[PDB]
């Protein structure tokens, strides 16, 4: 039987919105994924251990002979010694850290570990920050709110199989945030005719009217929503809404006003 | 009889794995009974502080990132929220396109907890290793309809390939599991585990599926993005050909449920009788969800296809309207300043203070909702429950199919055991619904395609926005003033369910519910797994 690499994969300050975005992996199916691909060796949010028992299972993974990656899911909490996020009695702070120090490499799943994401938008009480920003450790970053499973899964293989793909200076990679949004998007002949919604009840909304207008932050996000879909059927736009920006850092703040332009 | 131990002393269960978010808890065993017990959550990322001073129109995308898994929900919640207090109906098809959303969501929430969250404290994987295929086909063949996914072949399939996985030694999520080597209180022969072992995974494919179809009309899962104030931006949803693919993909779900999900479901509470009579609690709350008439939320709670209501003491025979000025939140043992007790949600307070863990004055970020003091459980137990009591004809006749299945009294459902059919139960309505309420909006969205209503925000005003999500009862509570968000409140079902101690020190429902749990083995506590599972936690929800 061949050796399948160890992966551990930690939660942070999160929604679970990014794990449930990669069970939505369809090249290959999440159980294809776990049984022949890789080893999850930890993953909260299904692991049939718990408590202790979970715990030793951490440790295990953590001094596996043959190392593992690192995927972290959530933004970082660090007021008051990073107590404000724990888990088994320690801050997530410290238990990323360990974890990193030892990793083959390090996978930064959706907006919240990549950049801080939706904690980290004013005021930010828990003094939330991206992986990179509280660790000081270079990490490859899959954003987006979640981000699409095929841009993870993509990412993860192409991590084991040819090594660290070609990033963006926000650390994405090119592979799948190396085009705008809206340079794929459909509404395109809309925008470059000047033909915009002025309003969701509109005609023009009835029509497919390129929604810029209502806030449409398309032309600065890189994504690859429009081409790739989600869950094979559909995208933000498509479904008659502006895109929020939500694979840009902090876009908590960059990007709102949602429904006006900057 | 229920294996029991002799064990006194504490037990501490974090991380408690198989739900959403970061909970611990802590509990006092005395001869192998929990006699007490604290519900403490161990995440603050304060959305309710981050909406102070936004854009009203902005807050539903703050807050569906309260939670990923009941993804959708928060957004509802909000819309529902700022329509009220920018004093706008919504179009018949918005309400129709929300609530087919809502009931999408219902069935891709519930299929994974009973599988992928919830399963694994009842089934033992390693054990299907020991079944006869032959014989685990026959066992399927009785005791749930034909299908290819059970012949002896397809379930042989599936045992060889978590052999191959198992001889591996790299066992990934099984790792340590609390069944492996065996476990007293897994009671289930080999042929059932393997059952549930190829159901769970065949389950990993059928949520893709309930997900997409959710996509269809919500324009992505995780996180929709097709609401907004006065209704739906998704005009291509009420198009014939994406409403063909949305039945399509809803009805191979609904098969799934009704072949697999149900079954699997009366088979393992045949086995675990017993949980009938663990983990009961007495308070039950519900906003109800599906309602003919949203344009407010007074008739939200009236209209409800499956109804709003209060019940108290167990007691069926009076159902109470809901009352959303009796509804308050404590911190007294919370990580809020003291001071902040018994506000309503229009004057909540949102202020941190953490103290030290497993201080039991100070031991959670969720709050502690109640209703005129007491303690509230809501979710699909207190929904059924409602439903049950009103006489709704669908609930009627999907509990007395369960009850005569069991072979149970009603009162049987007051458990651990309930809370996990009560889950099952509604999936199974909100099956046979789909089809109805999917030509309804058809047929309206070919007739006439309004989709969102024109809206003036005012300079002041307040509302409430209410949904029966997934978990139970949420509601989201906004002041609006200078035209800005001057305070913003949720309130979640899990808030609800595992929050701390109330003002009074009165314990809530998960805390009450795990009295009296019997723990076989004070290594591998699965008992305290079972009690909480039921409840489905989701602790980013409860905290926010
Ligand atoms: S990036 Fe978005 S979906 Fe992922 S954990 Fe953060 S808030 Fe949730
Ligand atoms: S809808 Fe958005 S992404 Fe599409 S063309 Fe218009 S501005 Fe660009
Ligand atoms: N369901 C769900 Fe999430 C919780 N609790 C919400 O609302
Ligand atoms: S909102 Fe996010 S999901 Fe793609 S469409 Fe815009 S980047
Ligand atoms: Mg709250
Ligand atoms: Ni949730």
């Amino acid at each position: 039987a061949k050796h399948r690499p160890s992966v551990v994969w930690l939660h942070n300050a999160e929604c679970t919105g990014c794990t449930e975005a990669a069970i939505r992996t369809i090249k290959p199916y999440i159980d294809a994924l776990i049984l022949d691909t890789i080893s999850l060796d930890y993953q909260e949010t299904i692991m049939a251990a718990a408590g202790e028992a979970a715990e030793a299972a951490l440790h295990q993974a953590l001094e596996g002979k043959d190392g593992y990656y690192l995927v972290v899911e959530g933004g970082l909490p660090t007021i008051d010694g990073g107590q404000w996020g724990m888990v088994a009695g320690h801050p997530m702070i410290e238990t990323t850290k360990k974890a990193a120090a030892k990793a083959k490499g390090i996978i930064c799943i959706g907006t919240c570990s990549a950049y801080g994401g939706v904690q980290k938008a004013k005021p930010n009480p828990s003094q939330a920050k991206g992986v990179s920003e509280a660790l000081g450790v270079k990490t490859i970053n899959i954003p987006g709110c979640p981000p699409n499973p095929i841009n993870f899964v993509g990412a993860v293989v192409h991590v084991l199989t040819k090594g660290i793909p070609d990033l963006d200076e926000n650390g994405r990679p090119k592979l799948f945030y190396g085009e705008l949004v809206h340079d794929n998007c459909p509404r395109l002949p809309h925008f470059e005719a000047s033909e915009f919604a002025p309003s969701f009840d509109s005609e023009e909304a009835k029509k497919g009217f390129c929604l810029y207008e209502l806030g449409c932050k398309g032309p600065v996000t890189y994504n690859n929503c429009p081409k790739v879909l989600f869950n094979q059927v559909n995208w933000p736009v498509q479904a008659g809404h502006p895109c929020l920006g939500c694979s840009e850092p902090d876009f908590w703040d960059t990007m709102t006003p949602f429904y006006e332009q900057g | 009889p229920t294996p029991q131990s002799t064990f006194t002393g504490p037990i501490v269960v974090d991380p408690i794995t198989r739900i959403e978010g970061h909970l611990r808890i802590m509990v006092e065993v005395e001869n192998g009974k929990v006699k007490d017990a604290w519900s403490s959550s161990q995440l603050f990322r304060g959305l309710e502080i981050i909406l102070k001073g936004r854009d009203p129109r902005d807050a539903q995308h703050f807050t569906q990132r309260a939670c990923g898994v009941c993804t959708y929900v928060h957004a509802l919640a909000s819309s529902r929220c700022v329509d009220d207090a920018v004093k706008v109906s919504i179009p018949a098809n918005a309400r129709m396109m929300r609530n087919l959303v809502m009931a999408s969501q219902y069935l891709h929430d519930h299929l994974v907890h009973f599988y992928h969250l919830h399963a694994l404290d009842w089934v033992d994987v390693t054990a299907a290793l020991k079944a006869d295929p032959n014989k685990a086909a026959k066992l399927a063949a009785s005791i749930a309809p034909a299908r290819p996914g059970n012949s002896a072949k397809a379930l042989k399939a599936v045992q060889d390939k978590l052999k191959a996985f198992v001889e591996s030694g790299q066992l990934g999520i099984f790792t340590n599991a609390y069944f492996l080597g065996g476990h007293k209180a897994y009671y289930l022969p080999p042929e059932v585990d393997l059952i549930a072992t190829a159901h769970y995974l065949e389950a990993l494919h059928m949520q893709v599926k309930a997900a997409s179809a959710m996509a269809i009309l919500g324009g992505k899962n995780p996180h929709t993005q097709f609401t907004v104030v006065g209704g739906c931006s998704n005009y291509q949803g009420l198009t014939k050909d994406p409403l063909a693919n949305y039945l399509a993909l809803s009805k191979e779900v609904c098969q799934f449920v009704n072949e697999c999900y149900i079954p699997d479901l009366l088979a393992v509470a045949g086995f675990y009788k017993d949980w009938g009579g663990i983990g009961g609690t007495s308070n039950y709350l519900a906003f109800g969800e599906f309602a003919t008439d949203d344009s407010s939320p007074e008739k939200h709670l009236a209209t409800s296809q499956f109804p709003s209501g209060v019940i108290t003491g167990r007691d069926l025979g009076k159902v109470d309207n809901v009352d959303l000025g009796a509804i308050y939140e404590d911190v007294k043992y919370s990580w809020y300043a003291p001071g902040g007790d018994g506000k309503h949600p229009y004057d909540g307070v949102t202020d941190p203070k953490y103290t030290k863990l497993d201080d039991k004055d100070h031991y959670s970020w969720m709050k502690a909702p109640r209703y005129k003091g007491k303690a509230m459980e809501v979710g699909p137990l207190a929904r059924t429950f409602i439903a049950y009591a009103k006489g709704q004809p669908d609930f009627k006749k999907v509990v007395d199919m369960v009850l005569g299945k069991l072979s149970v009294p009603a009162t049987a459902l007051h458990s651990t055991l309930g809370r996990t059919a009560a889950r099952g139960i509604e999936t199974a309505i909100v099956c046979a619904n789909m089809e109805k309420w999917i030509k309804e909006m058809a047929d309206s969205g070919a007739k006439d395609n309004t989709l969102c209503a024109k809206w003036e925000m005012p300079e002041e005003s307040k509302g409430v926005g209410l949904a029966d999500a997934p978990r139970g009862a949420l509601s989201h509570w906004i002041r609006i003033k200078g035209k800005k968000i001057d305070n913003f409140q949720l309130v979640v079902p899990s808030t609800w369910n595992l929050g701390p101690r109330g003002a009074q020190g009165d314990k809530s429902p998960v805390e009450e519910a795990l009295i009296g749990t019997p723990i076989a083995d004070p290594k591998r506590p699965v008992e305290i797994l079972r009690t909480v599972h039921a409840f489905d936690p989701c602790i980013a929800c409860g905290v926010h």
